Parts: C-alpha cells; structure tokens; sequence
C-alpha cells in the first residue's frame, strides 16, 4: 500500500510554506517553491510539464501544488504556450 | 536586352534553372524558393521568376508541355503523390491562367521517384525538390 | 510588398526538418485514428436532458461522496420524488460535481456519466420521479 | 606548451559558443521538435511510459575458433514501462549546458583557432550523443506500438483496486483508488500468436 | 538575467496606434480588449477575396503592432455590404478573414489561437448602405484580449 | 555561369543531424501507423460524434500545447457553444498540442478528439449548441 | 592528416565544364546527375565505329573532367541516326561506345563500373534527320550520377 | 553454448554509445566508434573488411554495428571501393 500524497501539499496549495523549509526563488512565471528535505514544492495556476512530479494536488480555484525533486528549470504551459521557470537551490 | 539570353541569365539569378537539350527545353524550379512550404500555395513574393518564365514560355507558342512535380523521400508515399501532383497542378493552371492554351499543359506529378539527386543528404534532397517543366 | 514568414523553413535542413514534423504529425494522427475507440451516439448509452422545467433550475454543487444523497437532494431541489431500485454496496459509489451556476439536468446527466458501470439514472418526468438504479 | 594551454583555453571557450549557438538553433525548431518527439500521444492508457524495445536484426557472434551463434532478430527491452505523470520533452535529451566562461600570440591565436573547432565538434559529437539518445528511446517505444499491434510483447497492466473513504477522524481521503502495474510489458516467446502485416 | 520588456515597448505601441488612426484604421482598446477595424477598400477590391499587393504594407504594419503584447487569441472577423446573396456575403468575407489571418499566422503574430471568421452584413456598423466595399459597413476587424 | 537551382540558407549542423534524424523517425513512425491500420481496421470515424454545423464552420489556425480545458473553452467560446465537461479532470492532466493552420472548428474538435485517445473525448451536439468533454472512467 | 580535396577543384571543374561547352561538349549538371555530351562527327569518322586521332585529345579532357568527382556507374551510350538497317545501327553504337569505354577505362577515371550500351537512334532528340554523324541526334553521352 | 550476441550492439546500432565508454575519432568515413572495455564498437552503412569482427547487427536501414577488437585501422568497401579508415585509441 503507497502513501496518500503527502500531507504538506494541503499546506503548500495554500501560500504557507513547510515547516523548516527554504524558499526558492521562482523567476518568470506566477509560481512558489519551496525545499523542505531534498523535494520542492510547487504552488502554482500554471501547469507542469517536463520535470516530473512525485505528488501533487489541486484547490477550488485552479492553485495546483506539486512535490518533486530539485530541479533547476520547470517547464509549464501558461495558455498553450510553453514557458519555463528558473529557480536557485 | 529583353531577349532569350537576358531571360535565363536572369532566370540564373532568379535561381530557377534551365536546360537546353536539342528539341527539348526543361526549367527546373526550387519548390522551397518557389512555393509556400508542404502546401500547393504559390509563393507570390517569388513572383519574378514566376514572371520570368511565362516571359520565357511565351517564346515557344506551340509547343505540348509536360509539367511535372517532385518531392524528396520524406513523408508517406500517398503524401508525395498528392503533394507533388498539387504543386505541379497549382503550377500548371498558373501557366494557363498566365496565358497557355489548356491542351498544351499537361500536368504530372511523381512522388519522388525520378530523382534527380540522392536522398540521403540535405543538400541534395533540397535539390529533389523540384518541378520539372519540359517542352518541345 | 510582402514578407515572408518568419521562422520559416527557409533552409535546406529545415525544410526537411519541418516535413518530417507534418509527417510525422498526420501519422501520430492516423494512428490515434485506429486506437481511438469512439462509440455511436445512438448507442453510448448516457443519459438525455429529459427536458422538464422543473429540471431546466440553474443550481450550483460542490459536492463529493455517495451518488445517493445528491440525487436525493437534487431531486428535492426539482421537486422529484426520488426511488433507489438496486443494493448499494459497502464501498459506496463515489462523485464529484463541483460547478457553480448549471443546470441540474446536466447536473444529473455528469453523475450519470460519474456512475458508469456501478450505478445508472432514470428519470421518468411525468410520473416525475428519478430512480438511481443499482447493478 | 604554451601552445597547447592556448589550446585548452580555446577549447572550453569553443565548446560553450557551439553550445550557446545550437541551444537557440533548438529553440528556433521548438514547435517542430514537439510534434516530432511527441511522447505525449504515446503514452499509455493509465499514463504509463511504454518501454523502449531495441531491435537488432542479422546477429552474428563468433565466440571462439569453432563456434558461432546466429539469429535472425533481436528485441531487448530497456527502460521499463512505467507509470509516468508528465512525458518526457526533448528538452530533457537535447538542451545542451550553456555556461559563459570568464576565464582567459601568434602560436596562440593559431593553436587557440584549433582549440576553437576542437570545442566547436566536441559540442557537435555531445549534440550527436543526444539525438542519438533521445532517437534510441523514441524509436524504441514506436516499435513497441509496433510489437504491441503484431502481438509480440504483452500491454501492461494495471489494477485499480478501490478503496472509499480512508482514513481515521483527523484525516480522510474520499475516493481512494490505488492503482497498480501487476504485469509488466514482456516479450511473448509464444510464437504462434504473433499477427504478420500485410499491405498495399 | 530576466527580460524587463518583450521586445515591444509603449511608446512604440501608443505610436502604433496613432499612425493606424492616422491612416483610418481605427484603434479602439477598452480596458483590455483591443480592437483594429479596417475598412475592406483598404485591402481588398470590390467584392473580392484578393488582397491588393499594396495592402500587405498596411498588413506588415498590423502584425507589428500585432507583435507588442502577449495574447492567446487573436480573433478576426469580417463583414460586408450586400452584393448578391446573404450566401455570397458569408462565403466572400469568410474567405476576406481567412486570407488575412493567413497572412497574419505566417508573419510573427505570439498568438495561439487566430478565430477567422465572415458575416454576411449581420453586425452593420451604419444604417448608411451606401456602396459596395467603400462602405463603412464593409470592414474586417482584429479584436483580441491583452494577456496579463 | 553554372547554377544548380536551390541556393537557400546557410544551414548548420544542429538542423542538419536533427533532420536526418528526423527522417529516421518518421518513416519509422509511417511504418508503425500501416501495422497498427492494417491489424485493426478504423471502422468508424469521429465525424458522426461530431458532425460539423454553422458557426463550427468558422475557421481557427491553432498552435496550442496545454491543457485541454482551456483550449476547448476557447473553441467552444468563439463556436457560441455551450461548454461542458462530464466526469471529473484526472490528476495527472490530459495534455495536446494542437499545431495547425486554418481549418474549421469541426475537424480541430476532431483532431482534439484523436490526441486525446482513451483519456478524454470530445462530443457536439449541434441540435442545441453544446461542446461536451468527457473524461475517462479510470 | 586527412585530405582537403581529393586532387581536384571545384574552379578546375568550372573551368572544364565552361571550356566544353565553349567546344560544343554538351555538359549539364540537374543536381548530382550529369551528363557530358559529344556529338558523333566531334570523335568518330562517318557512319564509323573508328576514332579519329585527333579526338583522343578531347577524349584527354573529359577524363580529365571525368577525373574530379567521386563517381560509382559512368555510363556511356551511343545513337545515331539510321544508315542501312536499325541492327547495323545498334551494332555500330554498341562498338562505338565499349570503344570509348576502353579508352576511359584505361585513361584516369576512378568510377568502379563503365556501363557501355548502344542504341539505333531510339531517342532522337530533335526531328531534324538531315545529318548521318552530322546530325545532332547522332551523339555519345556518359551520363552519372557524383557520388556525395 | 556461445552467447547470442552482445546485448550492447542494440545500443551501438543507434549512435547511443555504452555506459563507460569512451569516443574514438573515426576519420575518412561515416563511421562511429566507441572503446568500452578492450572493444571497439562501429557504427556504420559500409562494409568492414580487414581487422576482423567478433559480432554484427544491422538495423532496418542499413545501419550496422560490429563489435571488434582495437584496430587503428578499418577497411571498408563504400561502393565498391576499398577505403581505409584512421581511429584513434
């Protein structure tokens, strides 16, 4: 039997970040992260594309938030166009 | 100064090329330079060439003209056929609605299959791409 | 004058390049043709809008759990009578509706949708009742 | 020496330029590039990679003085199919690492020129590498579709056991599928329920 | 590094739009819609689906100004005056709309999505029915939302 | 003076391996589409789900590679169609990339309706105006 | 080191392909096809399967031509216009060209296979029979393909 | 019983090199080569002729691969001609 998700995603698709985390510096499109132990969390409208998500969730509004590992770029879709995202750390 | 031999060498710098072979004349025309891509859509910014060639045509009024279309290896077998009898079809109707009489033309298009280079290489699938206009 | 496009294939690897692409886009094409299974529409088995006044309110639902509470409720909400013909069973039927102005026709046609094969939906609008049926 | 240190200065300098000069050479062809790697449209039906099946045809290895073996075909499958939950770019395959390097005479300039096209094939043989990859995994789940419709490797499959409301007071989840690959895609040695192709 | 502009900037746009209502087409923009109106006489002939070669100039200008914003839809309309038939109507400014986002998808548009599409004079803009494509009824309009 | 006819660009490397490549990919790909034709014939089209109508006969041109939902609410939008989707959105999202030019709305529903193969469908009922999505049931 | 060029320029080959054509040698290149194209009259005597010794120098040069390319299959063919039979015709063509394939065989070529065939003028190309190997129907061509 | 093939030629039959290799520089043809452990793998459409091959595939195009031992040295017919062929390591 997997896990659920994992339960910060409740905590990360609002804006409240894990506890002892550290926040990334998303450049280039309406996104959080955050890196709490080796795994980044996204809050996010837009959609990920390439680097591969270990969790994710969704609240009432469209806000997703995914749990992956630490990569440098993520690639969304804004509108159909395809955009990436810089982070530090 | 506005003759045969002015019309080709302009045709040379228009990049269309033009063979003389005995009783036969057949102007081979860059479909990449002369049409609008994987489309029967006519290029019309290369209208000059275009212009050059039924000045070129006009020489030669009796004549049966064979058209004929050509890709290179790319693509399905039907999507050649069709591509290519499009492109030699849409250049054939240019030709009569550029003022040849309707039974003269005559309009063919081959997927790929005379090949006037290799395939395998870029420069010369780009020299396969191509239509053939031979008349007499 | 005009110009010509932009980014082009205007070169000679390009052009193949770019045919390659629209081949290799009409054959993804042609065998999502074959692989997609499609089904009639006189024969998809779904539920119709059954069309009654009553069933044409604008309503609004965030909602998800057991298929038998809303269409009780939305039925009370078209003032239906509401009749359970089946067993329901100890994992219970699931939903989801979360809309916000729909009508509730459509409403009831998308958890007729959400069922699939555990549940179906009869609305009979001159007796005016909607029977969730069982399997 | 000096010589070859002019070399090696050319050379990381050179490598980055053919980088830099191929990575919007990539992003020129973006549109193009997505309708040919489309991994998207080849995904599974519960979003599943499909594996990536090699195909060897005419094998020959001589072992010793005495013996050799044949076979006609090979399929090996590497990169099992597994549940994926974004497919694959290209970008994960081709996008080549661009760095600006800040780090700096007539043997220079003619053995730095030299370090120059050093740098600039040695990105070209890195570029090789890459569309040699990303066409090796294309490919290989292209013939597995192929295999797959000729009956030759098994479709995945999975299992979704469902569970209702999970959970105790503090937290539940309301519909709770678990869903699983029981079966994994594998060749079928069977060799009679394979399906031969036909055209016209 | 980011990128502060888009390679578009706002004097370019605000001089854009008043060299477009300079030469008559006309510019409106509420709030983030935008709206291009051009009259038909100034691209195509009279009741014809055939640009004027002139016209790509005043096209070449569109799509530059075209190119100041980011949007996702691009939609592209057409009407004009009534010649022989609504069906005659519908057909030629279906095809007035679909050349001139042909024109528009092959030069640099950011757009996604470009909505071609022609009526048959069922939006007339005057009750003024006074000629064929010199009518201010006759017009083919680019209206899009700019993104964010 | 000699000429062979097509003097184009000045190509470099990049796009020269990415098209033989390319090709190599394609005809592969040709051949995977006539072994999965001919072991299962097509038997039936999706035109008759959705069949074409006035104002679906406006024409799009459409380079799209998101989401379905905001694409169909797009053509739905500009079709004046109602849209509405039946089951809930799966978690891993359903993605397309429409990249064409100028067809009408009937057949870019129908080219929707073929990327999304088993996830996601695409119905019209043109006796009313609705454009229906329908996820899957898995 | 690898080679530059395989002991040939691209302005040698100009230069033989503007001096042949200045001679009356038909040469014309469509894409990696060519053909090089002698008239009858320019190396046999009449009606003749016999070089004349002044041909063997321009002979030398279209080997010297021949010796810039990469070639796999030159192949050479014969016709000429009828003189008392088509089998005389098509023996006489046959001989004309296996000798002018001996020659280019035993002068410098580097193509691996010589394909030497002969017709009886089954493809005139023009309509003009006034010539026996004054006639331009009456021709040799080596034909091939430049191998990368 | 022998071995089949080796199982790297699959990948060797595409220009992907083996884990753990390293690059040699073919020079005079459209060949690739890589030495993996005491091996050099070929990638080609030409024929190989001199230094003697321990294993083969071919693709669907022509394409082959040969496992050898390390010769500086390949002959190869092209067409027809036989041409040599420089690597080095």
């Amino acid at each position: 039997i997997p896990p659920s998700a994992n339960d910060l995603l409740l905590h990360v698709l609002e804006g409240v970040p894990p506890p002892g985390s550290r926040r990334l510096v998303v450049s280039g499109g309406d996104a959080r992260a955050w890196l709490s132990n080796e795994k980044m969390y996204v809050r996010t409208n837009l959609t990920i594309l390439s680097p591969g998500w270990l969790a994710s969730m969704t609240s009432a509004d469209g806000t997703h938030a995914y749990e992956m590992q630490k990569s440098p770029v993520l690639l969304v879709s804004w509108h159909g166009k395809v955009m990436q995202l810089k982070v530090e750390g | 100064r506005d003759s045969k031999r002015k019309i080709i060498r302009d045709l040379q710098k228009q990049d269309i090329q033009y063979v003389e072979y005995g009783d036969t004349r057949t102007l081979i025309i860059p479909t990449d330079k002369y049409f609008m891509f994987s489309s029967p859509r006519l290029n019309e910014i290369c209208y000059p060439g275009l212009n050059n060639v039924i000045r070129l045509l006009n020489f030669y009024p009796q004549s049966t003209i064979y058209v004929a279309g050509f890709t290179d290896n790319v693509g399905s077998r039907s999507h050649k056929r069709k591509l290519s009898q499009a492109q030699a079809e849409t250049m054939m109707t240019f030709l009569w609605a550029n003022g040849i009489a309707a039974k003269r033309l005559k309009a063919e298009g081959y997927g790929d299959k005379n090949a006037i280079s290799d395939n395998a290489i870029i420069h010369g699938s780009a020299q396969n791409r191509r239509i053939e206009i031979q008349w007499f | 004058f005009k110009k010509p496009p932009i980014n082009n294939p205007s070169d000679d690897a390009t052009i193949k390049l770019a045919e390659a692409a629209v081949s290799v886009s009409d054959s993804m094409l042609e065998m999502a043709k074959v692989e997609k299974v499609i089904t009639p529409p006189s024969k998809d088995n779904t539920l119709t809008i059954p069309n009654a006044y009553n069933l044409q309110a604008r309503a609004s639902v965030d909602w998800s759990g057991p298929i038998e509470e809303l269409t009780a409720r939305i039925a009370k909400a078209a003032h239906f009578r509401f009749r359970v013909l089946g067993k329901s069973p100890s994992v219970p039927v699931l939903i989801s509706i979360s809309t916000k102005d729909e009508s509730l026709a459509e409403i009831l046609r998308d958890i007729d949708y959400q069922a699939g094969k555990k549940a179906s939906i009869h609305v009979y609008p001159n007796s005016q009742v909607v029977e969730l049926r069982y399997a | 020496a000096l010589k070859e240190t002019a070399l090696s200065v050319g050379a990381q300098a050179g490598l980055a330029w053919r980088a830099k000069i191929i990575d919007e050479q990539l992003n020129k062809q973006a549109r193009n590039l997505d309708a040919i790697y489309d991994f998207n449209s080849l995904v599974l039906e519960h979003n599943i990679l499909p594996p990536v099946l090699l195909e060897g045809r005419n094998t020959l290895n001589l072992a010793d003085a005495q013996s050799i073996r044949i076979s006609d075909r090979t399929y090996k499958v590497a990169k099992q199919a597994h549940f994926i939950t974004t497919p694959p770019t290209w970008r994960q395959y081709l996008w080549m690492d661009y760095v600006k390097p800040e780090a700096p005479k007539e043997i220079w300039c003619i053995y730095t020129e030299r370090g120059w096209k050093n740098g600039i094939d040695q990105a070209n043989t890195i570029l090789e590498e890459n569309i040699a990859r990303i066409k090796e995994d294309f490919g290989g789940m292209i013939l597995y579709r192929k295999l797959l419709a000729m009956n030759m490797v098994s479709p995945p499959y999975v299992s979704h056991t469902d569970l209702g409301v999970t959970g105790d007071g503090s937290e539940i989840h309301i519909d709770d599928r678990v869903l699983r690959i029981t079966a994994l895609p594998e060749l079928n040695v069977n060799s009679a329920e394979w399906r031969a192709a036909v055209a016209k | 590094l980011p990128c502060r502009v888009d390679g578009a900037c706002d004097a370019t746009i605000i001089k854009m739009m008043t060299d477009l209502n300079k030469k008559g087409i006309k510019v409106a923009s509420v709030g983030q819609n935008y709206l291009i109106s051009i009259p038909a006489s100034a691209l195509f002939a009279d009741q014809s689906p055939r640009l004027n070669w002139a016209s790509y100039s005043l096209l070449n200008e569109i799509a530059a100004f075209l190119k100041q914003f980011r949007k996702i839809a691009i939609t592209v309309t057409s009407y004009s005056s009534k010649y022989v038939s609504v069906k005659r109507e519908r057909a030629l400014t279906l095809a007035r709309s679909r050349v001139v986002s042909e024109y528009l998808w092959s030069q640099g548009v950011d757009s996604r999505i470009i909505f071609t599409q022609g009526l048959g004079s069922d939006k007339p803009i005057t009750s003024y029915t006074l000629g064929g494509d010199r009518s201010p009824n006759a017009r083919v309009e680019i209206t899009f939302r700019r993104a964010v």
